[PDB]
RNA sequence: GUAUAAGCAAUUAUACAGCGAAACUGCGAAUGGCUCAUUAAAUCAGUUAUCGUUUAUUUGAUAGUACCUUACUACAUGGAU
RNA sequence: CUAUCAACUUUCGACGGCUGGGUAUUGGCCAGCCGUGGUGACAACGGGUAAGGGUUAGGGCUCGGAGAAGGAGCCUGAGAAACGGCUACUACAUCCAAGGAAGGGCAGGCGCGCAAAUUACCCAAUCCCGACACGGGGAGGUAGUGACAA
């Protein structure tokens, strides 16, 4: 049963086999997303505690939240859930998943290091793996930087550096297009909206005055007819 | 500010007391922004009525969250349907006695206020405002829909309404 | 007539209807202490 | 999954959280809009889309104990769960809202069910045979079994000859309408329809032994029992004249007590032969009284009391005292045990068909092993 | 996807246009009613040739009908709409004949710039305006006041203003839009009522011929008045 | 069964009856401008609308509530004969309250939006002769 | 199974025919909705064009118009009285179109102090009809449904008043 | 409409800019056509009506709706994939 | 076309009216309530299966139910009960490490042991569908065979 370890702290992750269903037998007949203690794994794993967060089973299949059946059971799954994607729209499948109940028969156990101990795993823990893209929108650029008012999130966005090819030209910077960022163009283009708003009541005033005073004339005519 | 709102029904609810505990489904359901017509017309005039024994021990808290969710202005719409109809429900679904406490919370500084004294009248009050002109319409617009509901019942209640509406109309004339 | 739409017991055999389940006698009692019990019920 | 009391633990391990849920369409736009945090490892379902979106009529649970089947009321369906896979089998729509329901098999290969439409039903696998329409209107359903013949009561008095009213028995090996036997339910107005009145005329249930005797049992609106026997097909016995409808109406494993129940909230368990109540609880408040089934906890035996107040009773009845009290927060309208122990399946009107587990009347059933583990949990986080 | 033949016959193609013809768009003209831009360019005025050339010069703001710019290919265009080419700077009308054939004519600015369109209907709006529907699907909102059903409005093109209006009236001059007499330019002698459906006017022309055509197939151009210039 | 009512018409105030007319040419009766009587399928008191054909013929079967049926003759050309063969078609209309309903008169009915299976017509005015029975033949 | 169409029937001149076709989707009827009195549930159902209409299964407050003084209020509704229709719907407590229902009189008295002044219940413009004076003092008047709550969604109607209340009392005594 | 492809191709004021795989978003597939027990004024054809209904797309116009006790305030909006 | 079809309907309500439900809407279309019908020797009803209209010298031209292995249910969408999908039953068939997984039509050849018209090319023009001048089209044209004739 080998185990699926990440520390989503650190962004690592790492495959561990494991022998020793005398060592595994704490994790039996444990829900997913039990927090259980590492420290009947390993002389190394002394003061963790992680997660389980699914797995596969011999034969593979995905183990999804949500079901007591502990042997391999037969769902129904909608769009929206786990291990399923859809092939076309509105679509109800019904695949077979293994339920939540860890049992002695799974191959792999989906774990994630949530609290830490005083040891540190080796390909663990020391490896840091950052985040692939920062933010993009303003406002979340601000919370992210902390930023006054007057701080240009123009000047305080994130660059990522490229070579290219052309056998070892400059280096090539990349920025990635603040979206939530008011421009004058952005000015211009609600007041035009807001112009065009006041220019057809305008419009629709001047015309219903001048139908008051075209009304007023034929009602005069009319009655001089009369 | 229904955020604000939200965190302070919680806190009060962290006060355990028998007397909150059999409606805090009604309350969390008063505050939540869409079921508040049908949290109030299951509040009042439903099964589960206030009882009149810990009544005394819930109204002050229902009603400053009457109060908030009628000066909200977040969520409303425009036209009388538009805050002018919510305002309405809650003061016709109130009652008498809750009104008279409902309208101590609305009243803030002008609660204990004197328009007329031994002599006729009291330029010392006048010429000092306690209120800007803003909370003035909201706290005016707030006693018509008061009034409009109430009808005969205002005979317990003359001594600060008329206080409250002769300040503000002569503090207005003044202003012309 | 007023009765058409099912309104009267039409004794008419019904094709589909004809045979269903059959007859599984499940009964713990040897029929006659229950038909000597409906002799003596509330009036003997 | 809760606990509502402290000395004999109910678990609502399915079910409504609140009384008045909004809209399934607002409560999505709001899940995948907004953040939100859930108690993601007690919340779950046991069983896939136990649900109908509107209400819920009636549950029963197969002999064979591997189907369940569960009609709700928009689009108005039943739904077939095979409870080894632990989820939907299939969902087949009708065109009328689902009164009750009865399974003929040990399995679901063979279904009837009384239907709002003055209507009898017959589903197989293979899809739906034609339905007969009754001529009154229907109230509830039985099967004798030993020999093969549905009987519903109905509501109002009869057309012709007496004008005593009726209950329709139709043989499955025959086919054809026998006679309706005749059963007095009470005056009425002259100046009326076929129909019935508003304000009386009806029978409403029908309970028959499949182990002993079996009388069957029907109960009228006047609150009045009455006792046919088979295979003679006539009046035996009529006896309890009470205040309320007789709504509640079954036999006990023995095949002599019976359990009756007025609607005023009243039960009263009877013999046989002694017309004084064994007996006698009145309950709750006002609200008439729904069901009632005799259950036992393999040891001692015990008794169920459904009703509309949010109240399902379990008594006490070598002693008659109230052993435990459930509140299941919504109306509900119909209530089965599974077979094996401790899993009180109800039908309501919310969404979610709520199931109870109760671990001192019995053990998690054959294909929810785990719940014994959850319940374990539970005692665990208090 | 009709056939050439099963096209309607009173917009004109030869025996090479294949065994296919377009069909119209969904626009303001009815489907019978109406002559499609491709046509009018390629099988009546000839000045492209394949569909690939229609669609770059529909493509390019090259073509103008009803003083508007007109992007796709098979644009509807029925009756009496101006389609000003700027590149030749030329204006067509379209007409009917008295075998009742659509027929292109040449104007100028001055009498290219407005148009003459029939009243289908008159009601109020939202708000409690009145509004005025043509037969060009064109709503005009705060009317004339006098401007009832079946009447007649010159049109400005260029600001949508009422510029002009003329009556239906016994003794006036008309034109046939419909009915087995369709295209037949004459004065309206007379009208019956015939109050239950389908009313007639009794309509001969210039020259001693009477007829009985609809109302509703009934355009009036005018009294003598031709506003817009008929070919000679 | 309820209370019958015009759909529209305030009744109990403490402070009408309102009757369309249909036109092309009609007169509403005194019994349906002033008779109490109520029906919706009724063109002076109803909400139905007459538009269309405008039919005539004679009655047959008055004893039918409010509904006549009409028998339709005229004259069929068949070309094998060359000659002239009575048909008769029978139709139907909701009969209003308002007019004296006579066997074998003659009968002017109006296309409405259909009512029934058969009722597809309104009676609109009905003018009183001698009909004899079905042994009376006559082109109408 | 449920359609609109009329092949099934009989010829208008009582002929059977077989006219065999298959059931198309514009003669689509749905499923009738008994609506019942508890909390608001209802299930939105989309329609041809894409129109949405209101499917209410389970209905708890309504408005009601007494509009003989001018007014309307949202009230809860107790349970049916009696309906034209189904005996067995007054029983089974459903709320369909011209049903009629006691409904709660408490928002309307408070209107009827609060105008014209003198308690209802407990000058010359304020006058009530006794009968609807007694059912001010019992607490529960008699109203109507006249808004469809399956195609609409809403229980609302008018109350009732004069000869048509006095009609159905006297069918209420039948 | 959404590009930080760790994609190319560049500089003369550096959020982005040219081209742009993948992907999200919007549209589209009420047919082009195949088979076989047939439909005997019900379909169908003329002839009307919709004051008894629906309609994406088409083109035309189109929407006055603030303040209303947060104030000892808020003023570059959120979260997901 | 027929009386070797004179009675038919009420045997899925047959004709009404009232009340509602559902439908986009009217409607016995359906649920209650009551009334008594409605059709027919002027040819109902049944039976037979052999299932035309318009464009007018002419011929030509144009237009014209049920199912996608079988019942049953559901889903999107302006428009479908799409057969496009799913769900359960039934009838088949395939892969496998025997735990499991996906799937169902048309065209061609033989149909004696002895026989005879292409497995062709392109959307080039007319026409259609799309964010859209550029993408995609099983209608359309181009080509090849022929002593059956002519």
């Amino acid at each position: 049963m080998k185990l699926n370890i990440s520390h989503p702290a650190n962004g690592s992750q790492k495959l561990i086999e494991v022998e020793d269903e005398r060592k595994l037998r704490h994790f039996y007949d444990k829900r997913m997303g039990a927090e259980v203690a590492g420290d009947p794994l390993g002389p190394e794993w002394k003061g963790y505690i992680l997660r389980i967060t699914g797995g596969n089973d011999k034969q593979g299949f995905p183990m999804k939240q949500g079901v007591i059946a502990p042997n391999r059971v037969r769902l129904l799954l909608s769009e929206g859930h786990s291990c399923y994607r859809p092939r076309r729209d509105g679509e109800r499948k019904r695949k077979s998943v293994r339920g939540c109940i860890v049992g002695p028969d799974l191959s792999v156990l989906a774990l994630s290091i949530v609290k830490q101990g005083e040891q540190d795993i080796p390909g663990l823990t020391d490896v840091v793996h950052p985040k692939r893209l920062g933010p993009k929108r303003a406002t979340k650029i601000r919370r992210f930087f902390s930023l006054s008012k007057d701080d240009d999130v123009r000047k305080y966005v994130i660059r990522r550096e490229v070579q290219p090819k052309g056998e070892g030209k400059k280096p090539y910077t990349k920025a990635p297009r603040i979206q939530r960022l008011v421009t004058p163009q952005r000015l211009q283009h609600k007041r035009h909206r807001i112009a065009l708003k006041r220019r057809q009541q305008e419009k629709v005033k001047e015309e219903a005055a001048e139908y008051a005073q075209i009304l007023a004339k034929r009602v005069a005519e009319a009655k001089a007819q009369k | 500010d229904i955020e604000l709102q939200k965190l302070a029904l919680k806190a009060i609810l962290t006060w355990k007391s028998e007397g909150i505990k059999p409606y805090q489904e009604h309350l969390e359901y008063l505050l939540d922004e869409a079921r508040f017509k049908n949290e109030l017309t299951v509040l009042f005039q439903g099964d589960n009525k206030i009882l009149p024994e810990h009544r005394s021990e819930v109204i002050p808290v229902l009603l400053h969250l009457l109060y908030g969710r009628a000066i909200s202005r977040k969520g409303a719409a425009s036209g009388r349907h538009g805050l002018h109809a919510t305002r309405l429900a809650i003061i016709r679904q109130l009652d008498v006695e809750d009104m008279g406490s409902f309208l101590d919370i609305g009243l803030g500084p002008l609660r204990a206020i004197r328009v007329v004294d031994e002599q006729g009248v009291r330029e010392s009050v006048f010429a000092h405002e306690p209120l800007p002109p803003r909370k003035q319409v909201g706290l005016l617009n707030m006693l018509e829909a008061v009034i409009n509901e109430l009808g005969t019942s205002v005979e317990p209640y003359m001594d600060a309404l008329v206080n409250s509406v002769l300040y503000c109309l002569v503090n207005a004339c003044r202003k012309l | 007539r007023r009765a058409s739409k099912g309104r009267k017991l039409r004794y008419t055999v019904h094709e589909k209807l004809q045979n269903f389940m059959a007859p599984e006698d499940r009964r713990s009692w040897e029929e006659h202490a229950i038909d000597r019990l409906f002799g003596t019920l509330f009036g003997q | 999954k809760l606990t509502n009391p402290g000395p004999v633990p109910v678990y609502t391990v399915a079910g409504p959280s609140t009384a008045r849920p909004l809209p399934d369409w607002l409560l999505r736009r709001r899940k995948r809009s907004a953040k939100y945090d859930p108690e993601n490892l007690n919340n779950f379902e046991l069983i896939q889309e136990f649900e109908f979106e509107e209400a819920s009529n009636c549950v029963r649970v197969s002999e064979d104990g591997n189907w369940i089947m569960s009609t709700g009321t928009y689009k108005p369906q039943f739904h077939v769960h095979n409870t080894r896979e632990l989820s939907l089998s299939f969902s087949r729509h009708t065109n009328s809202e689902n009164v009750t329901f009865l399974l003929l098999s040990q399995d679901y290969s063979k279904s009837v069910h009384l239907q709002c439409d003055r209507t009898l039903e017959f589903h197989t696998p293979m899809g739906c045979h034609y339905s007969i329409r009754i001529p009154r209107f229907g109230r509830d359903l039985a099967y004798l079994r030993q020999s093969c013949e549905v009987l519903v009561p109905a509501v109002g008095l009869s057309s012709d000859g007496s004008g005593y009213g009726e209950v329709f028995r139709l043989d499955l090996e025959r086919g054809q309408f026998l006679r309706p036997w005749q059963v007095d339910v009470g005056e009425d107005e002259p100046g009326s329809g076929l129909q019935g009145s508003i304000h009386a005329g009806a029978v409403n249930v029908a309970a028959v032994a499949e182990n002993t005797h079996g009388l069957c049992a029907f109960g009228t609106s006047i609150g009045t029992v009455e006792f046919y026997d088979p295979r003679s097909k006539s009046r035996v016995a009529v006896l309890g004249n009470q205040d309320g409808e007789i709504t509640a109406l079954d036999y006990s494993r023995d095949g002599l007590s019976l359990a009756l129940g007025t609607s005023t909230g009243q039960i009263r368990i009877f013999d046989l032969r002694n017309p004084r109540p064994l007996l006698k609880k009145d309950q709750g408040m006002g609200l008439p009284i729904k069901n009632l089934i005799h259950l036992t906890t393999p040891t001692e035996e015990r008794k169920l009391l459904s009703a509309d107040k949010r109240i399902i009773k379990i008594w006490d009845e070598q002693s008659g005292d109230l052993w435990t009290s459930v509140e299941p927060l919504v109306d509900l309208n119909f209530v089965t045990h599974v077979p094996d122990s401790g899993m009180i399946l109800t039908a309501n009107e919310g969404k979610q068909m709520h199931c109870f587990f109760i671990p001192n009347l019995g053990l998690a059933p054959r294909w929810c092993h785990f719940l014994d583990n959850l319940v374990h949990e539970m005692e665990s986080e208090k | 996807h009709q056939k050439r033949l099963s096209a309607p016959s009173h917009w004109l193609l030869d025996k090479l246009s294949g065994a296919y013809a377009p069909r119209p768009s969904t626009g303001p003209h009815k489907l019978r009613d109406c002559m499609p831009l491709i046509v009018f360019v390629r099988n009546r005025l000839k000045y492209a040739l394949n569909y690939r050339e229609t669609k770059a010069i529909m493509m390019q703001r090259l073509v103008k009908v009803d003083g508007k710019v007109r992007t796709d290919i098979t644009y509807p265009a029925g009756f009496m709409d101006v389609i000003t080419i700027e590149k030749t700077g030329e204006n067509f009308r379209l007409i009917y004949d008295t075998k009742g054939r659509f027929t292109v004519h040449r104007i100028t600015d001055e009498e290219a710039k407005y148009k003459l369109g029939k009243v289908k209907r008159v009601q109020l709006g939202r708000g409690g305006v009145p509004f005025l529907v043509t037969h060009d699907a064109r709503t005009i909102r705060y009317p004339d006041p006098l401007i009832k059903v079946n009447d007649t409005v010159k049109i400005d093109l260029e600001t949508g203003k009422i510029t002009d209006f003329i009556k239906f009236d016994t003794g006036a001059l008309a034109m046939i839009t419909g009915g087995r007499n369709m295209g037949r330019v004459g004065v309206i002698t007379h009208r019956e009522r015939h109050d239950g459906g389908f009313g007639i006017v009794h309509l001969k022309d210039a020259l001693d011929n009477t007829f009985a055509t609809r109302e509703s197939n009934v355009f009036v151009i005018g009294s003598e008045k031709p506003w817009i210039s008929l070919p000679k | 069964r309820a209370f019958l009512k015009q759909p529209h018409i305030f009744l109990n105030s403490k402070v009408r009856r309102w009757y369309k007319d249909v036109g092309l040419g009609f007169k509403t009766p005194k019994t349906a401008i002033e008779g109490h009587y109520i029906d919706k399928k009724c063109p002076f008191t109803g909400m139905v609308s007459i538009r269309g054909r405008i039919l005539t013929g004679r009655v047959v079967s008055t004893k039918m509530h409010r509904t006549i049926i009409i028998r339709r003759e005229y004259l069929h050309y068949i070309p094998k004969y060359n000659r002239y063969e009575k048909r008769h078609k029978n139709l139907a209309a909701h009969v209003s309250p308002a007019f004296r309903v006579e066997e074998g008169d003659m009968v002017v009915v109006g296309q409405c939006r259909p009512l029934s299976k058969t009722v597809r017509f309104n009676v609109l005015r009905v003018l009183p002769r001698t009909g004899k029975s079905v042994k009376k033949f006559q082109k109408f | 199974g449920i359609s609109r169409d009329s092949r099934h029937k009989r010829s208008h001149t009582g002929a059977k025919r077989a006219f065999y076709r298959k059931k198309r989707a514009f003669e689509l009827g749905r499923q009738p909705a008994n609506t019942r009195i508890g909390p608001k549930r209802i299930h939105i159902v989309r329609t041809r064009g894409g129109n949405h209409k209101y499917r209410a299964l389970r209905l708890d407050s309504g408005n009601f118009a007494w509009g003989s003084e001018g007014c309307t209020r949202k009230t809860r509704i107790i349970g049916v009285v009696y309906h034209p229709s189904n005996n067995e719907l007054v029983r089974t407590n459903t709320l369909t179109k011209s049903a009629v229902v006691q409904i709660d009189a408490a928002p309307f008295r408070q209107w009827y102090e609060a105008h014209y002044g003198q308690p209802l219940g407990r000058a010359a413009h304020g006058k009530v009809d006794p009968a609807l004076e007694k059912q001010f003092e019992a607490g529960r008047l008699y109203a109507i449904i006249s808004s469809r709550p399956g195609q609409s969604g809403r229980a609302d109607g008018y109350i009732l008043e004069g000869e048509e209340l006095a009609f159905y009392q006297r069918k209420l005594h039948k």
